[PDB]
């Protein structure tokens, strides 16, 4: 009971200002949450257009 | 620190065990009020030896000034029970 | 036969090492005695003043006032314009100075003679 | 003041000073939180010598080791689009000078 | 620290602290306890054979030789007891000693807590402020005119005398207040 | 939306509750040093999270 | 403007015509909300200026000074109440009333739309605190420090209204507006040099320069608190004010008339610096620690940039409230041991730890940890020193080394370590002078949210 | 609750110098002619649970045997289920 | 939080078996990670790619003429 | 310039180490020297290897800390190493654990320290650098060995040398749970941060028999 | 969000990979975003909800600020002062107004650094051209001109800018 | 190492400098010269943007050894052929270096003795 009311004054409250902050305020303004963008390898396929990311030159494998 | 709060018994115990334990002194003729240098026959560099095995043996040493006028067990006692502030 | 301690002004010769403990003399104890003796009248006032239950304040001491006083304000009256306060003076009044007057005039000339040449490469540097 | 003697019962224990005497005219310079004078287990030229000797050994044998360093017996490594020139400083609309890897 | 530091030390007293320090920078050297007792044993032996020396003159050409082979030898990083004025808990406690005066100081809110400690200081109190009184003359008519020649203090002679200068030695705060 | 911002913010916003609170009644008792511990505990549980996304 | 002149006026006969015990209730409460309404001067625009009417102008320079000198008012009253209590109700009245013209003077001083003006009222700020150092001082020394405060300030200033009245007679006027507007450059010549002179060391020995700074510990340490407060928080300001306000009119002189001052400003920081290290007395250090700011203060106005100008101004409204808190803490020490040594009373954390918590912020503002505005302005004027020449960072450098030393040795030769034993009369403190501290401190850690608010016109 | 309870001393007659190394210390004196006035006092330090010592290489070694144990049997159970 | 164990002057102190199997239990699972970890990844420490010896390769792959055509 | 800073620091302060009898003065010495090791890492221009032995390090030295002060508040403030003897049975759960703590800070390998240091030696075996430097950062090496056994030595194998009031006690779930957590950190950790990392360097796939295993015959 | 511009602030299609799970092992991570939607994200959407329904009871505008265009100080008489404070003030206008174009290309410049992630040497090479073309112009349009700037003292500067072109292209042209 | 105490000992004319390979012509030689191969292309090997230091000609491994490690993450030990693979690739062209280095060598080893040949053949 104790460790039940501490994640909801200690935890939950807090993350609910700070992702309302966030999503709402902060993203408001440009520029001012940058992601890194995502990393992309062959044969990956994009959620936002559905191509695919074509194969490699098909490399000798050997050991 | 969870270190039990010693008494004057424990004090003067632990004196007389060291005391013992000095085969220089026969135990028998040792009291705690037996002079050291007359009733024990003892020179000084024993004196001097008997205090720093009452330093080690209780953890804290006696500045040199007090140490050379401490001429008897009780006396000793009641230096560290003075110093250390015991009670009973 | 052992190698010898040799004292220094931040290392201080031992009182063990000293051998002017060892030249006992009679003057000596003697001196000993009334320092000794001029402490303990000293204590004894100290004492008779601290133990008093009426005294509710602080003891005043001669000897700090006296500290204070002779570093602070005993100073010019005893100055006297001598060749060594004078050079003394003068040097560690003057010439700092004049050297950081030479560097920074030194090096704000190069700088001005690489920007009148062009040859600087101030890009970018909006601030100042 | 730190090496006065920490036995005797002064009147100000942790400045080691006594009611009444004449305090030095340089008090706050030896106050037990600042420069000491106290006789050390080693005289004073004696450590200056080693110290000093061993910081002065120590640069000339790092200068050495410039002079001399040490490495593997391989040659540069090699890296594939004219040694990376696109994507390291960029400029495209040059067409560098190219340099192309020996296969061995 | 108890005793009060007497004009000068005697050869005796010399000769003891030397071999007191001597025996504690040999326990620093050699760690375990059985060579520290062979090598105590040795250095006792090597100290006691100008013992029965009589002349004042070479005696003191000893203990000097004796402190500068001490001083050579001397494990510049020696065992310190750890409330000893070197050790790594000398003064750790000082922050927490407070004078007795501060409890007159005390709001009537918190003096009404702990009620009988404060009726006993109101005795402490009555009895210092009459043993002062009695005091000042004892001493006044006990010290040698000119000033005292040793900072030692007598005691109390009559029945309902307290030694001279008494409060401020009875009244240390503790060891470990805190 | 992206809940890393959220929660490697929320982390070092909760490290500091406890200094808000030592002027509270629970910094006069004892149970303050179990507070502080559980609040780092709290606060490390969440911050293995934006640790996972990374990975 | 007048809406804050007149009420300081109205302090007057309200204190005159009050009752012989309600002078300090009045009093506080009146000053704390004529600062609550010069609070509205704070509001400024990115163009011009505030022109209030022909006589009075405010600016985002003159701003903060204002409000921080309407704000002094009310904390020199609380700390002066001590140690008048044993006066008669006219000669507490009569200290109320210099407070208050001292006030009123330096409202005007600030405003102040011709330089004319400006000077009368620079001079004008010498009577009521010479009176209250002379007056109401507790050493024997007050005189002899009156005279140097006097006579090195008219020794700076009487070339200076020469040379303000001979530029009335060049140019045709002296009213701020025309003469940015006007200004014309000056040329190399022996003339113009000596109008630069004499139009500088009148602003440079009240900041005061290294090597004119004389009197500045002997009236910080003679003086009351009231005004040693309002001497060093507000009275060393005025200068910077001045030189900020003149040198519109001296380029490009500056430009090399700067380096005998820049040297002695740039040295001068380390060698005051250095003498707070070896200091037997509180208020003798943080009067040198006051030196020591003030010539950075200098450097920053020489080199004439706008990272210079927005550093300097940060600077002297940080430091104002940070001596000013010294000096408070200082004194709360000297009204229980009279003594005025660092070294005599010791330990005092064990037995005041609030108090020790406030000298605990006051001197890490004063050692410029971030983000407080001290180190805002401090870094300003390294950064814009840094542009001018790379040399500079070593003796800034130093500089910033040393402060902090002397100022944790403070901290640490009057809080830590053991009491004095034969001191027993360290009654708990008052809640009039941890008011008084928290008074001070909290307007610096909110300002450091808000920082456009005291960097300047430059901003 | 503290550790109040009157703890006792041992006998001093307990002590022995007898199976130590203090026997080695006072035959190397008394070959020279001299002997050691507190032998005895220490000896409480090999005599009990003090009596036995360990290597470093055994401090080392720990728990080598059950991990070995472990790791063999891991190893068995391990050869037994891929090789199906 | 713990149990009561007194002091014992001049004797081995009192120890639970607790301690003494939770240790022998950390120690075991030291040696033990230690142990399978060398046996299912060797080639950490002893290497895994062999060392080619310079001298062994032959001058018709390094490209090496008998010292008479260029 | 870092390199050379980092090499001398790590030698001079191993060197300090090896002779010390505060026991709190040599892990203080120990963690100078590894924080030169790190400098050295960044010298020859390996940033992330750096960070993962900052991060490992951090698992080891405050576990090798937590167990010095157990043995500091175990016998009534002491830290002078000729004032602690037999501690091996007496307290055993420091010293399996201070044991684990000196085997991963000298990477024992398929330890946390391993998958740090080892691959700092053998990245300053193969670089560019000062012969110097590389000799000082062995030397380093074989100093914070010596100095681990002489924690070990002094501290848990002879006889006994404390005052007679013997007040040795373990039995406290704080301490025990938390020393705990960090043994199992210092033994899982490197092996799973190692391995959940993406590659950020290239591997040194190919070295000499001698020089792979330089690290070992040092230690 | 229409809360600013795209075309000022340009950002690339955010193009992102598509899970492809290679086991059965079910992630944490999948899950840990479920329960932080389900805990997190709706009780605050809820109250954005319900603080923009009575943000939309009570709907009101605010307006921004036109300035007209006035002469400059190089169409001023050298004492007519009236001239003189209009110029300056449009001056201190632009001189703003080029403060914050110089800060929007930083912002670009600072978003391309972070977004590009490894490739930014590459990829970030037209932010780079764009921050020094607008950095040479700030620095020779501003740079040196002290504490004590004004219009006069930029026109100052710009005329003597122009005289060091023309005598050099002059020497140029008759070589 | 052997190499370095050779050359900072013996003639340092010698033994090749690491800062200056090479040399000598890449056709000195054989004049056949087959040409290195990389395999993945601007594109992609930007799209994974892997490292400057990290884009070698191994560089199709490590984009196969980053499409597992994000594949299959929560078993962080279900790829180790791509890992081996890598690593395999990486030994190879540590081995093509150090042919580099050896053939360099031997090549120098090869002129010198000629220029000391023609030297002897014009004293006589
Ligand atoms: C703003 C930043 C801070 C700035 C302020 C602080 C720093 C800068 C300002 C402060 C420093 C300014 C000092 C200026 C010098 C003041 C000299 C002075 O007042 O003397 C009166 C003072 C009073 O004369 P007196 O009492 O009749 O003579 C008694 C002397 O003891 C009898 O002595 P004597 O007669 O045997 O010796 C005199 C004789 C011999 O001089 C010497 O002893 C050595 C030579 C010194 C000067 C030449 C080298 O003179 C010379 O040969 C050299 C003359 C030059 O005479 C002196 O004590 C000084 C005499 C020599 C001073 C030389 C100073 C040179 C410094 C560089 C310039
Ligand atoms: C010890 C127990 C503590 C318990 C309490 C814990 C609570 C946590 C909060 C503690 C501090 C955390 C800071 C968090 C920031 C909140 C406040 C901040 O956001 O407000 C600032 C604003 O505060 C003010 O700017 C600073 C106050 C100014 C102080 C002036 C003093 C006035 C009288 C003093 C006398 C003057 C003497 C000095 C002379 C100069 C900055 O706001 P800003 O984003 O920018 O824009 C304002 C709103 N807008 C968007 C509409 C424009
Ligand atoms: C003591 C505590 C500090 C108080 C304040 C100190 C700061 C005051 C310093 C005054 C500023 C410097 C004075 C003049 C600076 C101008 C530069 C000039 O003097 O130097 C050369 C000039 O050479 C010499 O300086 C000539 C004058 C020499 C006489 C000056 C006295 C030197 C020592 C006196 C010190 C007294 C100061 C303190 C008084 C109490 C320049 O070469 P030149 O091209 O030719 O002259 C250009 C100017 N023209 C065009 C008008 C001709
Ligand atoms: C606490 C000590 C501080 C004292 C500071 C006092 C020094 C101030 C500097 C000199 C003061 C007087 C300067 C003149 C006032 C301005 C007048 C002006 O600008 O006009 C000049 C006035 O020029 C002068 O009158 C200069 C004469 C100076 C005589 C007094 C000299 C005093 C000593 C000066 C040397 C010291 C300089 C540094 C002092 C630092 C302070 C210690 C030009 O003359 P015009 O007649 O207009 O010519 C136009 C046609 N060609
Ligand atoms: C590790 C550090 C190195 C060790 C260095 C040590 C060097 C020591 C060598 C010199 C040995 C000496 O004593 S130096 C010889 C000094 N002279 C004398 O010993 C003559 C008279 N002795 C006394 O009077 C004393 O009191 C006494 C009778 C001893 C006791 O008496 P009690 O007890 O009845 O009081």
């Amino acid at each position: 009971y104790r460790h039940s009311i501490f994640a909801v004054t200690h935890v939950l409250i807090p993350v609910w200002i700070i992702h309302y902050y966030l999503k709402y305020h902060v993203t408001a303004k440009p520029y001012t949450v940058v992601e890194r963008k995502p990393r992309i390898f062959p044969g990956d396929t994009i959620l936002e257009t559905g191509e695919v990311i074509p194969l490699m030159k098909e490399f000798p494998d050997q050991h | 620190s969870d270190a039990p709060p010693l008494t004057l018994e424990a004090i003067k115990d632990r004196v007389l065990y060291v005391l013992k334990l000095y085969d220089k002194i026969d135990p028998e003729k040792l009291s705690v009020n037996s002079h050291f240098m007359k009733d024990l026959g003892l020179d000084s560099l024993d004196q001097v030896e008997i205090i720093m095995a009452m330093e080690d043996e209780f953890g804290f040493e006696i500045p040199d000034i007090d140490a050379e006028k401490l001429m008897c067990p009780q006396e000793i006692v009641d230096y560290i029970a003075d110093k250390k502030d015991v009670y009973e | 036969s052992f190698p010898k301690y040799k004292p220094s002004r931040l290392a201080t010769l031992p009182a063990t090492l000293d051998p002017a403990e060892y030249d006992i003399s009679p003057e000596t104890r003697k001196a000993q005695a009334e320092r000794l003796a001029i402490r303990s009248r000293l204590k004894r006032e100290y004492l008779l003043q601290y133990n008093d239950p009426n005294r509710l304040g602080v003891i005043e001491d001669p000897a700090l006032i006296r500290w204070t006083y002779a570093r602070s304000a005993n100073i010019y009256p005893n100055f006297r314009p001598t060749p060594k306060t004078s050079l003394l003076g003068a040097l560690f009044g003057i010439g700092p100075l004049f050297f950081w007057y030479y560097v920074f005039k030194t090096d704000r000339d190069k700088k001005e003679k690489l920007i009148q040449e062009g040859k600087l490469d101030q890009t970018f540097n909006i601030s100042y | 003041q730190q090496e006065r003697d920490p036995w005797y019962d002064w009147d100000h224990p942790d400045l080691r000073l006594n009611w009444g005497e004449p305090i030095h005219w340089d008090l706050d310079m030896y106050i037990r939180n600042r420069v000491d004078t106290s006789p050390t287990p080693v005289s004073w030229n004696t450590m200056c010598k080693h110290l000093f000797g061993f910081v002065a050994f120590m640069l000339f044998m790092f200068w050495v080791g410039e002079i001399y360093p040490s490495y593997q017996p391989v040659g540069p490594k090699q890296y594939p689009y004219n040694d990376l020139y696109l994507e390291r400083g960029g400029d495209p609309t040059k067409e560098p000078e190219p340099v192309v890897h020996y296969e061995i | 620290a108890f005793s009060a530091p007497a004009a000068y030390l005697t050869h005796q007293q010399k000769v003891l602290r030397l071999y007191k320090r001597a025996l504690r920078h040999l326990e620093s050297w050699c760690v375990h306890r059985d060579k520290y007792r062979y090598f105590a044993c040795l250095m006792r032996a090597r100290f006691d054979e100008h013992k029965n020396e009589k002349d004042m003159v070479k005696a003191t050409q000893l203990l000097r030789q004796a402190e500068e082979e001490f001083w050579y030898g001397q494990h510049p990083q020696p065992y310190i007891f750890p409330e000893s004025p070197g050790g790594t808990s000398y003064e750790r406690y000082e922050c927490y000693k407070v004078p007795e005066w501060c409890l007159d100081d005390w709001h009537p809110s918190e003096k009404a807590m702990y009620p009988d400690y404060f009726a006993k200081r109101e005795q402490w109190k009555r009895l210092r402020r009459e043993s002062w009184e009695r005091e000042v003359k004892q001493l006044q008519e006990e010290t040698p005119p000119g000033g005292p020649r040793t900072e030692a203090l007598p005691p109390a002679r009559k029945e309902g005398d307290l030694p001279p200068l008494w409060w401020h030695i009875v009244t240390r705060p503790r060891e470990r207040p805190m | 939306m992206n809940p890393f911002a959220s929660l490697t913010l929320t982390t070092l916003t909760i490290l500091t509750i406890p200094i808000m609170m030592s002027n509270s009644n629970i910094y006069k008792t004892n149970l303050y040093p179990n507070y502080v511990k559980t609040t780092v505990s709290y606060a490390f549980t969440l911050s293995l999270v934006p640790l996972l996304m990374f990975m | 403007m007048l809406k804050i002149i007149i009420p300081t006026t109205m302090l007057l006969p309200m204190t005159w015509m009050s009752k012989h015990n309600m002078i300090w209730i009045n009093a506080t409460v009146h000053s704390l909300l004529i600062s609550l309404i010069s609070l509205s001067l704070l509001n400024q625009l990115g163009e011009n200026s505030l022109n209030f009417s022909l006589t009075f102008f405010s600016d985002s320079l003159s701003a903060p000074l204002l409000v921080l000198t309407t704000w002094l008012l009310p904390l020199m009253l609380m700390a002066s109440q001590s140690h008048l209590s044993k006066e008669t109700t006219t000669r507490k009245k009569l200290y109320i009333t210099m407070l208050i013209l001292l006030q009123l003077f330096l409202i005007m001083t600030f405003t102040a739309t011709e330089l004319i003006l400006f000077y009368i009222l620079f001079e004008a700020t010498l009577v009521p605190t010479l009176i209250i150092i002379t007056r109401w001082g507790n050493q024997t020394e007050r005189l002899n420090a009156g005279l140097y405060f006097l006579f090195y300030t008219l020794a700076g200033s009487l070339p200076l209204l020469v040379a303000l009245v001979y530029i009335q007679n060049t140019t045709g006027s002296l009213n701020f507006l025309i003469i940015h507007y006007w200004s014309h450059p000056l040329s190399n010549s022996w003339s113009n040099i000596f109008m630069w002179l004499a139009c500088i060391m009148a602003f440079m020995v009240k900041m005061p320069l290294y090597g004119l700074h004389l009197w500045l510990p002997k009236a910080h340490v003679e003086a009351p608190i009231a005004g040693s407060m309002v001497l060093a928080a507000v009275l060393l300001k005025l200068g910077g004010y001045g030189m900020m306000r003149i040198t519109t009119i001296l380029n490009p002189l500056t430009n090399y008339m700067a380096y005998p001052f820049l040297m002695l400003s740039m040295w001068g920081m380390i060698m005051t610096s250095s003498i707070c290290l070896r200091q037997t007395d509180l208020k003798s250090l943080i009067a040198y620690s006051s030196v020591s700011h003030m010539a950075l203060v200098i450097v920053a106005i020489m080199i004439q940039t706008p990272w210079s100008f927005m550093g300097a101004t940060a600077l002297m409204i940080a430091h104002g409230l940070t001596s000013s808190m010294l000096f408070c803490l200082a004194n709360t020490n000297y009204e229980r041991v009279h003594s005025r040594t660092m070294i005599l009373a010791r330990g005092l954390q064990t037995l005041l730890p609030l108090m020790a918590t406030w000298w605990l912020v006051a001197s890490l503002t004063n050692l410029a940890l971030p983000p407080s505005i001290n180190l805002i302005g401090e870094l300003f004027i390294i950064t814009a020193s840094f542009s001018w020449s790379n040399i500079t960072i070593i003796l800034m450098g130093m500089n910033m080394m040393i402060t902090a030393l002397y100022s944790l040795y403070m901290l640490i030769t009057t809080q830590r370590g053991k009491y004095t034993h034969h001191i027993n009369n360290i009654k708990p403190s008052f809640t009039r002078e941890n008011a008084l501290m928290a008074l001070h401190i909290l307007p610096l850690l909110l300002l450091t949210l808000n920082p456009k608010m005291i960097l300047g016109p430059l901003y | 609750e503290h550790g109040h309870s009157k703890m006792e001393l041992p006998d001093y007659k307990q002590w022995k110098i007898e199976g130590t190394p203090l026997e080695t210390v006072q035959e190397k004196l008394a070959a020279r002619g001299l002997r050691d006035p507190w032998g005895r006092n220490e000896a409480w330090r090999y005599s009990g649970g003090f009596a036995n010592n360990v290597s470093f290489v055994g401090a080392l070694l720990k728990g080598f045997k059950w991990g070995f144990a472990a790791f063999v049997v891991a190893v068995g159970a391990e050869y037994y289920l891929e090789s199906q | 939080g713990g149990v009561h164990i007194e002091p014992r002057y001049r004797q081995f102190p009192q120890l639970t078996r607790s301690q003494l199997i939770q240790a022998e239990f950390f120690s075991a699972t030291m040696w033990f990670w230690i142990l399978w970890r060398f046996w299912h990844d060797s080639d950490a420490v002893l290497g895994h790619f062999p060392y080619p010896d310079p001298s062994q390769w032959t001058d018709e792959e390094l490209g090496i003429l008998p010292d008479d055509e260029d | 310039m870092t390199l050379c800073l980092g090499a001398i620091t790590t030698l001079f302060t191993a060197l300090c180490a090896i002779t010390q009898n505060d026991i709190k003065k040599i892990v203080a010495f120990s963690t100078s020297s590894q924080l030169g090791l790190m400098m050295v890492t960044i010298g020859i221009n390996q940033p992330h290897l750096a960070f993962l032995h900052i991060c490992m390090h951090a698992f080891f030295k405050a576990m090798l800390f937590m167990c010095s002060g157990s043995i500091i508040h175990s016998l009534n403030d002491e830290q002078d190493i000729r004032k602690m003897g037999g501690l091996y049975k007496a307290m055993p759960f420091t010293t399996t654990a201070l044991i684990i703590g000196s085997l991963a800070l000298t990477g024992m390998p398929y330890l946390t320290g391993f998958y740090s240091k080892d691959l700092i030696i053998e990245a300053v075996n193969m670089s560019y650098t000062n012969a110097w430097a590389l000799l000082m950062t062995l030397i380093a090496t074989s100093l914070t060995a010596a100095y681990s056994t002489r924690i070990i030595f002094f501290a848990f194998l002879g006889k006994p040398r404390f005052p007679p009031l013997v007040l040795i006690n373990e039995n406290n779930p704080l301490l025990i749970n938390s020393i705990k957590r960090l043994l199992i950190g210092s033994i899982f950790a490197g092996f799973i941060i190692s391995n959940n990392i993406p590659p950020m360097t290239v591997p040194n796939t190919t070295m000499p028999l001698y020089m792979k295993m330089t690290a070992l015959i040092v230690t | 969000p229409d809360s600013w511009d795209k075309d000022v602030y340009p950002e690339p299609p955010r193009r992102t990979p598509a899970p492809a799970p290679q086991t059965s092992l079910p992630n944490p991570v999948t899950y840990l975003t479920k329960i932080f939607d389900l805990l997190v994200d709706r009780p605050v959407t809820l109250a954005r909800e319900f603080i923009e329904q009575q943000h939309a009871k009570n709907r009101y505008y605010y307006y921004h600020r036109e300035f007209r265009r006035v002469p400059d100080i190089t169409e001023c008489e050298e004492k007519d002062i009236l001239c003189m404070f209009e110029a300056e003030m449009q001056w201190r206008r632009d001189y703003k107004v080029d403060q914050e174009i110089v800060n929007i290309i930083q912002e670009r410049l600072k978003a391309c650094q972070q977004r590009e992630g490894e490739s930014y040497r590459q990829n970030c090479a037209k932010e780079l051209e764009q921050f020094t073309q607008v950095s040479k112009a700030f620095q020779d349009r501003y740079s040196d001109l002290g504490a004590h700037y004004s219009a006069r003292k930029c026109l100052a500067k710009q005329k003597q800018r122009m005289l060091a072109e023309r005598k050099a292209a002059k020497e140029a042209a008759a070589a | 190492g052997a190499h370095l105490a050779r050359r900072y000992l013996g003639d340092a004319s010698k033994e090749p400098d690491p800062l200056r390979m090479p040399t000598f012509p890449p056709d000195y030689g054989f004049p056949e010269r087959k040409e290195r191969e990389m395999v993945a292309t601007q594109q992609e090997m930007n799209d994974a943007q892997l490292m400057l230091q990290q884009r070698d000609y191994c560089a199709h491994y490590l984009i196969q050894l980053l499409k597992c490690k994000r594949d299959s993450f929560p078993n962080f030990l279900a790829c180790k052929h791509e890992q081996h693979d890598w690593d395999y690739c990486e030994h190879l062209d540590y081995v093509k270096r150090m042919k580099e280095f050896e053939r360099e060598r031997r090549l120098l080893q090869r002129k010198k003795r000629r220029e000391q040949r023609e030297a002897e053949m014009a004293r006589g």
